[PDB]
RNA sequence: CAGGCUGAUCUUCCCCAAGAGUCCAUAUCGACGGGAUGGUUUGGCACCUCGAUGUCGGCUCGUCGCAUCCUGGGGCUGGAGCAGGUCCCAAGGGUUGGGCUGUUCGCCCAUUAAAGCGGCACGCGAGCUGGGUUUAGAACGUCGUGAGACAGUUCGGUCUCUAUCCGCCGCGCGCGUCAGAAGCUUGAGGAAACCUGUCCCUAGUACGAGAGGACCGGGACGGACGAACCUCUGGUAUACCAGUUGUCCCACCAGGGGCACGGCUGGAUAGCCACGUUCGGACAGGAUAACCGCUGAAAGCAUCUAAGCGGGAAACCUCUUCCAAGACCAGGCUUCUCACCCUCUAGGAGGGAUAAGGCCCCCCGCAGACCACGGGAUUGAUAGACCAGACCUGGAAGCCUAGUAAUAGGUGCAGGGAACUGGCACUAACGGCCGA
RNA sequence: CACGAAUGGCGUAACGACUUCUCAACUGUCUCAACCAUAGACUCGGCGAAAUUGCACUACGAGUAAAGAUGCUCGUUACGC
RNA sequence: AAAGUACCCCGGGAGGGGAGUGAAAGAGUACCUGAAACCGUGCGCUUACAAUCCGUCAGAGCCCUCGACUGGGGUG
């Protein structure tokens, strides 16, 4: 692959094995004019898009009765630290169909 | 108009005379 | 869209001078006490045997 | 006014000093041999003809190689000038200087010129941004096509430069300004900020900005 | 393989697919065929990445394969006589040759065979 | 992309309910508010017991958007709902509290009273 | 219907000022009367066409004029400031989306820096629509004894054509540029582009009784528009993976296949794309417009002018991007072959064979209607295969354990697989026609 | 202006490929287009029409003219196919 | 007047070239004479920077021809 002669430092390994179903805890940085802090997102792990640094994974939460929907680059200097909580199996890539079940239907099962 | 003024106006070439066949 | 005018002696002439035919271009290949020849991209096959000159 | 040739090597993204994603366009500008010094005296203009990527020696043509035979250089692929301003430029470069991609200097602007990539024969949506005609509503057979050309007895006629269909890129076109993320001294390798024409390895003449 | 960039041969999706598997169950058979020429460039990927599956010998290998073809002495040959015979070679199992332009429609046809 | 017509279901109180987009403002033939842009609207389903009638032409400002947006870092946000809060002439919302996450855009737009409003800011 | 002449009527300016403006005709309005421009309205006329010049509004595409709607530069003000009025200059760019009506026009709605006016057969139906008008059907009001009639309403009502020529948008072939070739170029002459907002500081300072509130110059973030590109997000996917319904077939069970819109459904790399992310509109210089001037006569004084010398706008030149020596004034800087042979009515002759190079074939492409352009051609990584990865799907077949069974779990991040990446000659890149 | 009582007047459940207005659902009708497949178009081999036609080695601008010119005037512009 | 081409060769045939028959195939059953439109082949002269009711008049050059030792043709 043309372009891994670049990657090399930007490519963390800080990141913990994780795959899409699996319930996932992400601290972010949140830089504002007040002060840095660590806001932490909550939520399942939609899909995995591949490819070095330009792969990115989407996280949902479904907070105060409405879904929100948040994707990260994997190798962000913004992402801190990923705790994985949960692991669980889906038999599937993406889970797309989480975006139509909203209740006590979209709750995935672990392994 | 600008045509209709010329065409008379070719009247006083010194070959027509003051006159030239209008229509 | 009819052609509004006969087109010209000369003007149907030198646009059918375009239609016309090029190649072949021969080389010599060898078979069996005898030369013939060959277009090149059949060059391969007239001496390995699956094209017949006889035609 | 300094400049480079080198090639497209393809798109990344690399994130910022203040945490921001930057999209770069990987360049690779080799090590380019001047062969050549235009002169103000002999040809009218000051230039400067540069040397790129390597060929073997047995496809280059008689009258080629002797041109590279006179400056003393081994032939190579591509060969192209930089027209630069006034005749003081010219003073510091000699013949079979070969000059590297360290020059540029982090955060410095371009003009980063190459050939586009052909669309082929795209007519009048694609080339120009026309708008076709409505989808439905009894619209026979005008979906994507032109529509009227001209007016009528007079002028009686379609004026040059009215915009139809035909082949479409292969232009040679311009980014202007761009700004350079990161000279890499090792590998020989440009991260420039967003997108540079053409196909990926493609040849592409980096020079800084004349705007700026 | 990599698709057809073009219209597919035969006039269809459906049609490339059976007509690909009828060209190779014939050249596994005879060992030679003749065809038009797109016809003849289009069956060598094709042909080549079922010899793979041959000399690789597995009951996987025997199933795959008879997703295309579809028959039975075919498949039988394909394994006893050319997987093992083409287990020494690494790639490029057939040859292209050109047999001239078809009388009709000046068609160039191209003949398609086994190296040995 | 809020667009013109459309809907989008409130998430302040205000017993607006409902609103349809007449104008996004700041521009002209300015066609996509999302979170930060503000909007011209009408109020369409309503509430019997507010301080709205039905059928009123009020300011809005965008609060969630089904469309993802980029922000920076290629970080996206994505909501499940199409949702805005009614404003004062400046920026004061009129309605005195705010239902949902808001977008965290809204605070370099300056609507700090409503990020300071609202269960979180996201 | 359209063109032509005419210009009563319309339309844009103008002469004279009775006046109104506290006073003061000319800051701004300007009666009565007079003189012209424009051809854009209603007309007059009957000159071209009735062996046919086919039709209002809308859509698509525009192109020019300035009598300027906005942005830009000025004078005067009954111009404090902010915001105006009025007149001169200026055509580079920009001049929104909806509601009602067949509409044009118009009334309204929410915005905008602004929602300009016109010509081009009231531009544009061998480009489109057919709602309006204007055939045949039919009812209503009216007039008629009646057949029927009405720029009175109402509902329904076939839109034909394979581009010869010029024209325009792209692309080659053939000679030419005083020998034949190749590489990089010069720029005569063109084209494309040219929009503008808010907000923070300067400063609550100038200015004003307060209310209000700046020029000039800084800095940040925008909208619409254009061009590149595919890293991201998003769409597409007809030889990719898995799920699943009905039915026939592979002897049958298991496991697969054909057909049903690609049978349907969930994802989907490359490619092409925008809804995506980058970038652009310049910064200077020069000669000017209206206007402001300096020094100064004719005319002892005066005066921007008569001689001369300046300032001065998005216009005009140049700058920025793109094409370009078929630019017949056919250019320049290099490098490479540079040499033979015969015939004749023997001279800017006709061949023949070549050299430096070109083309055809051959292997292809992210170049492509064809052609062309760009690579590769055995001293070879151009394409296929094979081997490895990337990436996509989501846990294959077989055997095994559990379950009375649908099914579940372990061998196993498995198996399968196209475009992206390297490695590897295994298959296919094997001899003719031009050319001083 | 100018409804009217069997050229019937005023209503009327059910019915209508009738005309009219509104509503929810859904949608490429649209904002604003994008991509894929097939059939023509395009290329090569074969066969092989048609309407039409005073001529031809058929530019453009401002004019003039039976009052809208490829052909007339004066310029400008344009290598052959 | 059939004397309608025996025979040989090219070819799958058709069709032809030799050979014959006849006064003549310049009479071959596609048949007396065989015009023009239209359709080719060869040979001169001209033409690829030029706005052509396609002619006309002036006219360079080139190519044939006659006649003494310049007259006519073709081209433009
Ligand atoms: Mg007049
Ligand atoms: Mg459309
Ligand atoms: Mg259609
Ligand atoms: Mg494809
Ligand atoms: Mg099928
Ligand atoms: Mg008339
Ligand atoms: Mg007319
Ligand atoms: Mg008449
Ligand atoms: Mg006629
Ligand atoms: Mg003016
Ligand atoms: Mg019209
Ligand atoms: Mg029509
Ligand atoms: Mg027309
Ligand atoms: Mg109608
Ligand atoms: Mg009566
Ligand atoms: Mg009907
Ligand atoms: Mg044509
Ligand atoms: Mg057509
Ligand atoms: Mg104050
Ligand atoms: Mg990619
Ligand atoms: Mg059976
Ligand atoms: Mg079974
Ligand atoms: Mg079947
Ligand atoms: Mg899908
Ligand atoms: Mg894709
Ligand atoms: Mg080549
Ligand atoms: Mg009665
Ligand atoms: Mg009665
Ligand atoms: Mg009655
Ligand atoms: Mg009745
Ligand atoms: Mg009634
Ligand atoms: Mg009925
Ligand atoms: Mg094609
Ligand atoms: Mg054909
Ligand atoms: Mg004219
Ligand atoms: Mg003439
Ligand atoms: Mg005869
Ligand atoms: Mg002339």
């Amino acid at each position: 692959n043309t372009l891994d002669f670049v990657d090399q430092a930007s490519l963390r390994d800080d990141i913990p094995t994780f795959s899409p179903g699996d319930t996932v805890n992400v601290h972010v940085k949140v830089i504002e004019g007040s002060k840095e802090r660590i806001q932490v997102f909550k939520g399942v792990v939609i899909r995995r898009q591949g490819g070095g640094i330009s792969e990115t994974f989407t996280v949902r939460k479904e907070s105060y009765g409405v879904g929100v929907e948040r994707t990260f680059p994997v190798h962000s200097p913004n992402i801190d630290h990923i705790d994985v909580l949960t692991r669980g199996d889906v038999r599937r890539a993406k889970l797309y169909y989480l975006r139509e079940l909203r209740g006590k239907k979209a709750k995935i099962k672990e392994k | 108009a600008k045509r209709g003024r010329k065409k008379r106006d070719r009247k006083h070439s010194k070959a027509n005379h003051g006159k030239r066949p209008n229509a | 869209a009819v052609p509004k005018r006969r087109m010209s002696r000369a003007n149907t002439r030198s646009r059918r001078a375009q239609w016309k035919a090029e190649a072949p271009g021969l080389v010599t290949v060898s078979v069996a006490g005898q030369q013939r020849k060959v277009p090149r991209r059949l060059l391969k096959a007239a001496r390995l045997g699956l094209v017949d000159l006889d035609k | 006014r300094k400049g480079i040739l080198g090639t497209k090597l393809g798109m990344t993204q690399v994130f910022d000093e203040n945490n921001k994603v930057v999209p770069v366009t990987v360049v690779k500008a080799g090590p380019n041999v001047v062969t050549r010094i235009r002169t103000t005296e002999r040809d009218g203009y000051s230039a400067v003809q540069l040397a790129y990527g390597e060929i073997s020696p047995r496809k280059v043509i008689k009258p080629v190689a002797g041109q590279f035979a006179a400056a003393g250089v081994n032939p190579r692929r591509h060969v192209a000038e930089l027209r630069l301003d006034d005749e003081a430029a010219v003073a510091e470069y000699e013949v079979g200087q070969e000059l590297t991609a360290e020059i540029f200097s982090d955060g410095a602007y371009v003009d980063v010129t190459g050939t586009s990539k052909g669309k082929g024969f795209a007519g009048t949506m694609k080339r120009h941004g026309f708008r076709g005609q409505g989808a439905a509503h009894g619209a026979q057979a005008v979906h994507r096509r032109p529509g009227s050309i001209g007016g009528c007895a007079t002028p009686g006629r379609v004026f040059k430069g009215t915009r139809m269909s035909g082949r479409m890129g292969n232009d040679r076109v311009t980014t202007q300004n761009l700004k350079v993320h990161k000279v890499d001294a090792e590998n020989g390798v440009l991260l420039i900020k967003g997108a540079i024409p053409g196909r990926n390895g493609g040849l592409v003449v980096v020079r800084s900005a004349i705007k700026r | 393989p990599k698709p057809t960039k073009g219209p597919r041969l035969g006039g269809s999706s459906s049609h490339q697919s059976a007509l690909l598997a009828n060209l190779a169950t014939s050249l596994f058979e005879h060992g030679r065929i003749k065809t038009t020429e797109p016809k003849a460039r289009a069956l060598r990927p094709y042909a080549e990445k079922l010899i793979t599956h041959a000399k690789k010998g597995a009951l996987h290998n025997r199933r795959e394969v008879m997703k295309k073809i579809r028959d039975k002495d075919v498949v039988h040959t394909l394994f006893a006589e050319i997987g093992p015979f083409y287990a020494d070679r690494n790639g490029g199992y057939t040859r292209i040759i050109k047999v001239e332009n078809r009388k009709g429609d000046n068609a160039p046809m191209a003949v398609i065979e086994l190296v040995r | 992309m809020i667009q013109q017509e459309s809907r989008l279901k409130v998430a302040d109180n205000t017993g607006a309910k409902e609103i349809l987009c007449i104008r996004v403002l700041g521009g002209s033939s300015r066609r996509y508010a999302g979170i930060g842009d503000v909007i011209v609207a009408t109020v369409k389903d309503a509430i019997p017991g507010g301080n709205v009638k039905r059928g009123d032409v009020v300011k809005a400002v965008v609060v969630r958007t089904v469309k993802e947006r980029r922000r920076a870092d290629g970080s996206y946000i994505k909501f499940d709902e199409n949702a805005a809060v009614i404003i004062k002439n400046d920026n004061d919302p009129r309605g005195t509290r705010i239902f949902g996450p808001v977008g965290r855009e809204l605070r370099e737009k300056k609507f700090m009273k409503i990020v300071s409003l609202a269960p979180e800011v996201l």
